[PDB]
């Protein structure tokens, strides 16, 4: 199971960015998709999840309004954009896969995609 | 063979019952005639599997003619034994007693219950 | 939330370790347990505080019922140097630190 | 001294999985194919005994959900399949007495068909909903499924309402039924009580709101495997029914094409009279006054002092953002972004705007899509609101205030609501005891 | 009626098993239904027929009580018999048993065999 | 195990029975294994049911050896019992019984139902 | 053709064969055929003359 | 050397997602999945 994300970017403070993350190795259907995000120096800090069955989404309440989800069936991919990006987002974001919905277990996660915002 | 004591007295019909008794029983391919005798298979077997439980659950499992100890009640028939048993056949037999059957399965069933549990109180 | 303690400890290679997970809110055996090489992505090592994933040495283990969890990895290995992450359903922990004395 | 001895019949019981046929009192569930149930349903209490239920492990929803599943498929599969309709049409916008609200939302496009003769064709028009058309780039749409999957026409003589299944166990299995009324879904319930049959469950399809449901006794129930995790959809059982009406103004005619021997299409003709918005009414104060039970049920797991907010879908496509359903053959997406609208803290109807779809997409199986032909007249219908499937946001920040959107998609959790006081056992009456007894 | 003495004493449930003995058994279309009434039909059938079939191997066909004759090591269960059978139901009694079934059906069967070819040394 | 005594001798044969009799009996998809499984299921089943019927019907249900009160024609065999039980198996006693064994199955049910009717006569 | 506007047309397969073979209906076990070997039967009421087959 | 004609670059024109639209486009048949109809004609 192989999760492979964008490229590493620069955004300028007020800009929208839309991470993306591939998944292959498994049926894009079973296993929700979670975005993970970690700022430099700091704990991991969940940002939410996208079920690819029917793209259902539920974000955390600090991020809610900033951020949306969706997926790609066909080219079997999950985006997510970020709003109002300020100068603390510039972080290191990851997309894990929730393989059974109790117990959330991150089995496979990306590679990282880190977010510089700054002037 | 088989039903041929159908128009027989009731004590002759009685004497013979393995003869209709044995024809009680006896690759796949879902087409129509295969999926036809799939279902043949299975109603004659489930049929037969039910009757040999109800034989079984009144303690008359392996005997063709069983007795029990269960009263008769008059109202059931008031005929006289010699008149059912030498001038008249099972099936208008049947066509008079089938309204009160279920009751008296009951009343077999609970007698053996008893029996059973006298048994396992004597041994 | 977690309140994974310590922040990070110096621990000599082959030394048994103890993290301690004290949880805030009921979180029975769902909580998991994260290894975060430095640079790599994280990886998980035990889910359910007891099942241990494959391709894991045995190594490790984890306890706790309550809200309180302990973490321990016995026999401390060069390659075990990372960072360690608690997680209860959404709610990751502050990562506790490995260094070799 | 003490023996052996051998028991048939003891009531002892294993939890197990087997086949439950169906019985009940055309349609496109095989009604007519079940077996008759008896016309006095025989449920046996049983006193002093403890049994451990668990609704979201249950395994007779998975069995009714591939039930209803292949119900669908062999009612769907001897009828018009419309690969012929996957052609260039050129649409333009209907006006012709159209209200604020449905500006653009029909469109009046024009195409070629195949006729019943290989080499002739037929220039004809329809009707199309805006979501079932997109744009190739008067101007020129597609059906939206012709890249993904084959559409098949819905077929006219079947019936899509809901009729009542019982899922009976074969012999020597029985089905456990929990009467305890304050079972939350998973663990003892004191009060079991043996069937053979289930209650009638009506297989209704909808997304956000539980329709023509099993109601609760006591008070309304909140039920999920873990109120604390955010992934698990939190079942709302009402004690009391929401009368909720539904209505497609428009007086549609269905027109037959012959695109082939034999297959015939059905396509929208002219409406008739005024085109206004598809819609539903729902009681303000009695959704209110729900909401405000719900709300006094939800914060037992949450603690007092918590603020219960209710705002409406998050996103996803439009199964799940709009509460979904089917009845008089046609398919409504409900915004109910007003019934979701209110914060808790410790004559007049609310009227939601519905779109129709045409290319049902049912079962969220990329691969085969569904065309419901159009139904004649105007189509009015009358529902209870039985339940709801909300969901937590997730997160934790500095305020305790606690958001629930409304969820869905995933029928299991729809057919998991009638399902859940039932568990289903395999007798084992075959017993050994102690017994001072011996064979002579 | 059925299973209606689960939580019954032990003697209790003991003495009824009849009504929950009967319902243990009780054209074709290949349909969604069809199939799965089928299948709930043959998967009926064969249940009852291992069952008897259990029960006539320890010689004990149509007996819903029957005794043996092989002993019980006392490592199977401890308890005293008026406990057993005045102060608990049949259900916490198969948890507590169900590992040393197996081995106790076999000894079943081999007194049987035993028993039976002393019958044919006697009779 | 299960057939081990096929090439045991007659007598340590019909000591045991109970080993390859258990053997004798033990969701639903109409694809290839399906309905050969579904097959397999109905004949074992419609195969022991026809054993354990023709068992019943000679009065031998739920009993491995039972004896018959039917004579035995010498025509069917001379061979003396010690050499058939002793320096023979069952197979070869199979081969060299067979066309036989058709017709010692009718005297087996009439004597049965004899045996039945004298016992209604005498109880 | 006429039957292009009302159905489709599948053509009869050519190695099949139309001759009514004889097929002889057989009840189940545990079920009987009476067949009524009265000649005047007219076909609605009592027969005498009933054989089980 | 050794695979001299093996295989042919064929290219033809297939419906696509609509009905009337067609499509050209290549592939790679191995030379005895192609027969010669009498750049060549193959089918
Ligand atoms: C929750 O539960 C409620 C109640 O159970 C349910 O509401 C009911 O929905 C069904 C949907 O099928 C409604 O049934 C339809 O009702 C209309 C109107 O019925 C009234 O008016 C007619 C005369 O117009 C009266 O005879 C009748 O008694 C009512 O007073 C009917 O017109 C519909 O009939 C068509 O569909 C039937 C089923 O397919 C056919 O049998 C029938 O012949 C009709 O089809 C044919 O005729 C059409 C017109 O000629 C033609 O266009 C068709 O192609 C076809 O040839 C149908 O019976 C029912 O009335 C609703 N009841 C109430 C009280 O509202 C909810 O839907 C449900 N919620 C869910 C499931 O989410
Ligand atoms: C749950 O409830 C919320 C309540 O706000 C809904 O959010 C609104 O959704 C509607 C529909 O998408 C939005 O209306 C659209 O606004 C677009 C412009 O928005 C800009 O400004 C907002 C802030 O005001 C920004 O957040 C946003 O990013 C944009 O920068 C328009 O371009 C859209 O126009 C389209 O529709 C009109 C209809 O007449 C057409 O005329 C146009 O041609 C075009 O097709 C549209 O008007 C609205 O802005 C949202 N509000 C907020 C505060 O974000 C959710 O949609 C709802 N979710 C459900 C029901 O599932
Ligand atoms: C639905 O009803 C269920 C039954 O009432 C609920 O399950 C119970 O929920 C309560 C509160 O959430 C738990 O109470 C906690 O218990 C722990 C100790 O755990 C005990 O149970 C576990 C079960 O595995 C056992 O392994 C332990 O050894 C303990 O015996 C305490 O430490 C806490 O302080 C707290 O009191 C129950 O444990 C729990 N029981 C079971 C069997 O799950 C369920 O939560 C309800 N769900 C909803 C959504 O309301
Ligand atoms: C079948 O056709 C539909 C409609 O053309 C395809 O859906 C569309 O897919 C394209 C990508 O190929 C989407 O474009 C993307 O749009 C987003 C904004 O929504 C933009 O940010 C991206 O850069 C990109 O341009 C398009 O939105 C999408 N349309 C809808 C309504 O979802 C569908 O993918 C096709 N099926 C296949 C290819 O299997
Ligand atoms: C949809 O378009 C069709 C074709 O343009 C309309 O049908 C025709 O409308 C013209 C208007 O001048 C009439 O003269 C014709 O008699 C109509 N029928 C045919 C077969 O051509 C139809 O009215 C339009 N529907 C709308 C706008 O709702
Ligand atoms: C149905 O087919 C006809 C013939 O192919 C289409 O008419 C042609 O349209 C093209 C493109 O506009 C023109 O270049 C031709 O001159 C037209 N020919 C004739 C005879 O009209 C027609 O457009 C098709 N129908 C639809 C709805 O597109
Ligand atoms: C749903 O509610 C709306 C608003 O309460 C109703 O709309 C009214 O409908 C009547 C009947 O046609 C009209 O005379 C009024 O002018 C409408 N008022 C408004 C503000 O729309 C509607 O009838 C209700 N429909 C159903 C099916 O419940
Ligand atoms: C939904 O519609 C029903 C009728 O279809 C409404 O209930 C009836 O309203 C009429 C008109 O006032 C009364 O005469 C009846 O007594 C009502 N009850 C029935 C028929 O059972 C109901 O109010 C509507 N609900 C809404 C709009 O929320
Ligand atoms: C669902 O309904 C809500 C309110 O009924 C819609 O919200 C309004 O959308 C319009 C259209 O852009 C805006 O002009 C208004 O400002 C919105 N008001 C509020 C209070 O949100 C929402 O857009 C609808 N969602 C759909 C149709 O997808
Ligand atoms: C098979 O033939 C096709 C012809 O289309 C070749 O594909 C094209 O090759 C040309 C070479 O000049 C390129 O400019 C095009 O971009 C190619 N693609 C298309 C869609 O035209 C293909 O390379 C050939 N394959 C072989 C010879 O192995
Ligand atoms: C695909 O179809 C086009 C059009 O039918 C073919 O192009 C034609 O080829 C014939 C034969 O040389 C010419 O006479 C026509 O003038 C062509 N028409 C056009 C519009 O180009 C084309 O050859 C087909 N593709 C293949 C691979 O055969
Ligand atoms: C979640 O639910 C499961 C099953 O009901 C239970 O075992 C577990 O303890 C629950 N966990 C929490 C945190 O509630
Ligand atoms: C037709 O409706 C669409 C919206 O579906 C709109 O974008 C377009 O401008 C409209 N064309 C008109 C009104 O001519
Ligand atoms: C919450 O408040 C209710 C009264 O509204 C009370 O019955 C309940 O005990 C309270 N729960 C607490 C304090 O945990
Ligand atoms: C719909 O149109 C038909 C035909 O004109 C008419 O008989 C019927 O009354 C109309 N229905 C409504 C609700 O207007
Ligand atoms: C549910 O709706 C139906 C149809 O509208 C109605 O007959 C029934 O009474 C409703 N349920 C209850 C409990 O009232
Ligand atoms: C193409 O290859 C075939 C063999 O498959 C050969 O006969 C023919 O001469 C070749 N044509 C060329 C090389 O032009």
């Amino acid at each position: 199971v192989r999760l492979m994300q964008s490229g590493d970017e620069v955004k300028k403070p007020g800009a929208s960015v839309r991470l993306s993350c591939k998944a292959d190795g498994y049926e894009f259907s079973d296993y929700f998709l979670h975005w993970v995000r970690q700022a430099p120096g700091q704990g991991l800090e969940w940002l939410g999840f996208i079920r690819p069955r029917l793209g259902s989404v539920n974000y955390s309440k600090r991020f809610q309004g900033r951020i949306t989800m969706t997926r790609d069936m066909s080219i079997n991919t999950v985006y997510m954009e970020l709003r109002s990006l300020t100068s603390d987002d510039t972080a290191q974001y990851y997309c894990a896969r929730m393989y059974d919905t109790d117990s959330y277990k991150f089995d496979s996660w990306g590679w990282g995609t880190v977010v510089i915002v700054s002037s | 063979g088989f039903l041929g004591a159908a128009g027989s007295t009731m004590g002759a019909a009685s004497m013979t019952l393995t003869v209709q008794a044995r024809n009680l029983l006896s690759l796949l391919k879902l087409t129509v005639w295969g999926i036809k005798q799939l279902q043949a298979r299975v109603l004659a077997v489930e049929r037969y599997l039910r009757d040999q439980q109800l034989l079984g659950i009144w303690g008359c499992s392996g005997k063709l003619i069983c007795c029990t100890n269960v009263p008769w009640n008059s109202s059931w028939s008031n005929r006289n034994l010699s008149e059912i048993w030498d001038n008249m056949t099972w099936l208008q037999w049947d066509k008079e007693i089938s309204n009160y059957t279920q009751i008296i399965y009951g009343l077999l069933e609970e007698s053996q219950n008893q029996q059973e549990k006298n048994e396992q109180d004597l041994l | 939330p977690m309140t994974q303690s310590p922040s990070s400890l110096s621990i000599s290679v082959g030394d048994r370790v103890t993290i301690t997970c004290r949880s805030s809110q009921y979180a029975a055996h769902n909580v998991n347990w994260y290894q975060q090489r430095s640079g790599k992505p994280p990886k998980l090592l035990i889910y359910d505080t007891s099942k241990l994933q494959a391709g894991v040495p045995s190594r490790f283990r984890g306890g706790g019922f309550g809200t309180e969890f302990t973490f321990t990895i016995s026999s401390l290995q060069p390659e075990d140097v990372a960072t360690y992450y608690c997680q209860h359903y959404e709610f990751f922990g502050q990562g506790t630190r490995l260094e070799i004395t | 001294n003490l023996w052996v001895t051998v028991y048939y019949g003891v009531p002892v019981w294993k939890d197990a999985e087997t086949t439950l046929f169906c019985a009940s009192d055309h349609n496109v569930w095989a009604t007519h194919a079940c077996v008759p149930t008896d016309p006095n349903p025989q449920e046996i209490h049983l006193e002093n005994v403890t049994e451990e239920f668990n609704m979201w492990k249950n395994n007779m929803v998975e069995q009714m959900h591939t039930d209803i599943i292949s119900l669908w498929d062999q009612s769907l599969k001897p009828c018009v399949k419309l690969t012929p309709l996957c052609v260039t049409l050129q649409c333009t916008n209907v006006t012709n007495n159209i209200t604020d609200d449905m500006r653009g939302e029909l469109k009046n496009c024009s195409f070629n068909m195949t006729t019943e003769l290989r080499d002739k064709k037929q220039k004809v028009y329809s009707l199309f909903y805006r979501l079932d058309v997109v744009q190739i780039n008067n101007k020129e749409y597609r059906l939206i499924n012709c890249n993904t999957s084959a559409i098949t026409q819905a077929c006219p003589k079947v019936s899509f309402e809901p009729i009542p299944i019982h899922y009976c166990a074969p012999a020597g299995f029985a089905i456990l039924k929990c009467k305890d009324k304050k079972f939350n879904g998973t663990g003892p319930c004191p009060s079991v009580s043996t069937v053979q049959c289930t209650h009638g469950i009506k297989p209704v399809v909808s997304t956000q709101l539980l329709l023509n449901g099993s109601l609760a006794e006591e008070e309304v129930m909140i039920r999920s495997e873990n109120i604390t995790n955010n992934a698990k959809n939190i079942l709302v059982q009402f004690n009391t029914p929401v009368q909720i009406n539904c209505t497609r103004p428009n007086n549609n005619t269905r027109k037959s094409i012959r695109i082939g021997p034999g297959q015939a299409f059905y396509a929208t003709g002219d409406i008739i009279g005024d085109i206004r918005q598809a819609h539903c009414n729902v009681s303000k104060a009695t959704w209110n006054e729900t909401l405000g039970k719900v709300v006094k049920q939800l914060r037992k797991h949450f603690g007092n002092n918590t603020i219960i907010r209710f705002a409406n879908s998050s996103g996803g496509d439009l199964e799940v953002t709009t509460h979904s359903f089917n009845c008089g053959g046609e398919f409504f997406y409900c915004n109910t972004s007003g019934l979701f609208n209110s914060t808790w803290i410790s004559n007049d109807s609310i009227t939601l705007p519905c779109r129709i779809k045409q290319i049902i997409n049912m079962w969220q199986r990329i691969g085969q899509a569904m065309y419901a032909p159009p139904i004649q007249g105007v189509i009015r219908c009358v529902s209870n609101i039985t339940g709801l499937i909300l969901t937590r946001d997730g997160g934790s920040t500095n305020s305790t205030t606690e958001t629930f959107r409304p969820g869905g998609g995933d029928m299991r959790d729809n057919w998991r609501s009638e399902l859940y006081k039932y568990k289903v056992v395999k007798i084992e009456p075959l017993g050994v005891a102690p017994t001072r007894c011996k064979r002579r």
